[PDB]
């Protein structure tokens, strides 16, 4: 799907360029940058809600605890 | 896993696409992850999944256009691996970015400001963030900064500029900007850095008019509206934060073996606020006919704004004098919302609206026709009219009449089309033939041979008053149908009315009264009282043969204000409106500079000078000048045209 977003970005400078307008090249750096970014932005967002989602399921080993405490 | 992949693919790609170019992007990455199954979610806004509430408030402080386009661009401007380069034709990212980082005394330099080296190194040594507004000329200096070649001796972070070794510290973030829209930059530069678009299109000044239009009036229905904005705000914020506390009291690991444990009642109210955050959502959804309705009835409002501004930006190719930023409109369009007294007694919301645009299209006529030319007024009170008709929904369209109207000429005919009719020059011939081929004038030929009241109709002083019918329609005509066929009938056969039957046009279209203000002399006291900056200059352009220091002296004198006023003949009239000006900046009076015209360069100094000052609200600059090309372009956008 990466490849893929960065052939359809190389398409779409292409057809811009066709077009007549005003077109920028797209190096691999830019690549390495998209790679970078999602590298950052996946290891943020899955540190957070994966912190929440170890106290959701502490919370629910504690909810265990309680059904056997009502159980005893 | 699949909503970071289409973050990330939007965030370091689509930099310098515009909207529509970013949402075909945008739709073409989600397709081909939905063809292989990578679950994203779709509910989601790009703009809100890198936001945060903290971080959107803050830059709604700074300055920051609602425009979604503008919160991407914020977006990307936050987070990101290499140094931006800003394109702001414009001027807003400029001013998002000076208050956004005024806590972090952000210095602004220029690359050709030669102690942009200087500033430059104080920024690594400091670790300030730096903005340099012009990088057309680029200096290769920062080829290894952009690089980011560090070396990593001892302790010390060290960078490479030139003969000499700068120690680099991580604070500091150098910031590059862009003013011309057009230019074009070399392979490298793209490669190295990404870019920020802030050119204003017309999706963006459309989506940017209707989120003011939604804030400004309507504004405890922008509220209602803000309902979506609040339904993930202090309202979920309280759910997320009960079950939070309700954790925190879920085993304090006290009162063991106790049937006493109410606190299973929080969890009703943790239902409840649940409850509320997805009943907003359906809230968001009751906007099937709730906010998208609330949208879409300012939505004429908005593309009818975002035309109006770029037949402004347009109207430079007719005449290099008519020059108008985006300050301008966005002048006119808080002076439509705001200030307006026609609206202070007026609360019915379907009227406010139009009596908004009403008073949008009259006062963005007013305000461009003050710097405009006598010959050219008609000119944009036509394309103010075509735009307001296009606007309405009950009207034709009118394209194929409009084309004729103004590519009659270029259509070919021949010696044996002209029929040689009796009464009609040849020229009035071939206009017949060429008008017939419409088809409500098919049957024309015949009209002008059973007609008798022609010759007198033809030869009278105002044609354009009395026009009869000639084309045939089968059902009854709007009065602004009628009036564009009698238009195109007078271009056809009187020629020398057209003019006058263009101002009736208008008046049938745009009010009667549209052009009353015209005739009056400029009200000066009140264009210097309110409605203008300090910052901004009042430029009067007059033609050769005539002066423009009578009026304003009046004005100065029925006022009560000391003026100081100096004439531009040499470097000592140079000294002198600079002390003027500066005395002027800090006490509040007003100054004049006459025949500015003489000096250009000094003229764009002026123009940066008074950018960077701060006026006292009293202040008041007027440069009467001569109109020649060689006065420069920045210092008509950036002040106010009266010729």
């Amino acid at each position: 799907s990466c490849v893929f977003v960065h052939q359809t970005l190389h398409q779409a400078n292409a057809r811009l360029a066709k077009r007549g307008g005003r077109t920028m090249a797209i190096t691999p750096r830019h690549y390495l940058d998209f790679i970078n970014h999602y590298a950052n932005l996946f290891h943020e967002k899955r540190s957070e809600l994966e912190e929440q989602q170890m106290h959701l399921n502490v919370g629910l080993r504690k909810i265990k605890e309680t059904v056997d405490q009502v159980e005893e | 896993a699949g909503d970071c992949l289409l973050s990330a693919a939007f965030i370091a790609y689509a930099g310098y696409f515009d909207q529509q170019m970013r949402q075909n992007l945008f739709t073409t990455w989600s397709h081909h992850l939905q063809q292989a199954n990578i679950q994203f979610r779709t509910d989601i806004a790009r703009t809100e999944y890198l936001s945060n509430a903290d971080e959107r408030l803050r830059w709604q402080a700074s300055s920051l256009p609602a425009d979604d386009l503008c919160t991407e661009n914020a977006i990307m401007l936050k987070r990101f691996n290499r140094y931006p380069l800003i394109i702001d034709p414009s001027g807003q990212a400029t001013e998002f970015i000076m208050n956004e980082y005024k806590d972090r005394k952000i210095t602004r330099t220029s690359f050709l400001d030669d102690a942009f080296r200087k500033n430059l190194e104080s920024a690594l040594r400091f670790g300030n963030p730096l903005l340099v507004q012009d990088v057309e000329s680029y200096d290769p200096v920062l080829n290894p900064v952009l690089n980011r070649e560090v070396r990593r001796t001892g302790g010390r972070v060290l960078i490479t500029l030139g003969d000499q070794d700068i120690d680099l510290s991580p604070s500091f973030v150098i910031f590059l900007s862009t003013r011309d829209p057009t230019v074009e930059f070399p392979p490298d530069l793209c490669s190295r850095v990404t870019f920020v678009n802030f050119t204003v299109t017309r999706s963006s000044l459309q989506s940017q008019c209707l989120n003011e239009v939604l804030k400004a009036e309507r504004p405890d229905v922008d509220e209602k509206r803000s309902d979506l904005l609040k339904l993930q705000g202090e309202f979920q914020l309280r759910l997320r934060q009960l079950e939070k506390s309700l954790l925190q009291a879920l085993n304090e690991v006290k009162g063991r073996i106790l049937d006493d444990d109410t606190i299973i009642t929080t969890l009703e109210n943790l239902k409840r606020e649940a409850a509320e955050v997805t009943r907003k959502v359906e809230e968001t959804d009751i906007v099937m006919q709730e906010v998208e309705t609330v949208s879409q009835q300012y939505l004429p409002l908005s593309t009818a704004c975002s035309s109006i501004y770029f037949t402004m930006e347009s109207l430079k190719q007719i005449h290099f004098l008519y020059q108008y930023s985006l300050q301008f409109f966005l002048d006119i369009y808080h002076n439509v919302l705001y200030e307006n007294p026609n609206l202070k007694g007026v609360t019915d919301h379907t009227q406010r609206l139009s009596i908004i645009t009403k008073d949008l299209f009259q006062v963005a006529f007013n305000r461009v026709a003050r710097g405009m030319l006598h010959q050219d007024h008609i000119t944009f009170a036509m394309l103010l009219a075509r735009i307001k008709l296009k606007g309405t929904v009950g009207e034709p369209t009118y394209d194929a009449e409009f084309q004729h109207f103004l590519r009659g000429n270029e259509i070919v005919l021949s010696a044996g089309s002209t029929p040689r009719i009796q009464g009609l020059t040849v020229e009035q011939a071939e206009a017949v033939v060429r008008l017939s081929c419409l088809p409500a004038f098919k049957d024309l030929i015949a009209k002008v041979q059973a007609d008798e009241q022609f010759g007198i109709w033809l030869d009278s002083s105002s044609p354009e008053q009395t026009v009869p019918y000639l084309w045939s329609e089968e059902t009854p005509a709007t009065p602004i149908g009628q009036a564009i066929h009698r238009l195109l009938l007078i271009q056809a056969f009187r020629p020398d009315r057209l003019l006058a039957m263009a101002h009736m046009f208008v008046s049938t279209n745009l009010g009667e009264s549209f052009m009353s203000i015209m005739e009056q002399p400029l009200d000066l006291t009140h264009i210097v009282g309110t409605e203008v900056k300090p910052n901004t200059p009042v430029l009067m352009c007059s033609v050769p043969g005539y002066d423009a220091s009578g009026h304003v002296e009046d004005l100065a004198a029925e006022q009560n204000t000391q003026i100081t006023s100096i004439a531009i003949g040499s470097a000592e009239g140079f000294n002198q409106a600079d002390k003027a000006i500066n005395t002027a900046v800090k006490s509040g009076r007003w100054v004049m500079l006459k025949n500015v015209h003489l000096a250009p360069g000094w003229l764009m100094q002026l123009e940066k000078k008074l950018h960077s000052l701060q006026p006292h609200a009293c202040f008041r600059l007027f440069l009467t000048m001569e109109i020649n090309p060689k006065v420069p372009v920045n210092l008509l956008r950036a002040g106010r045209i009266f010729v």
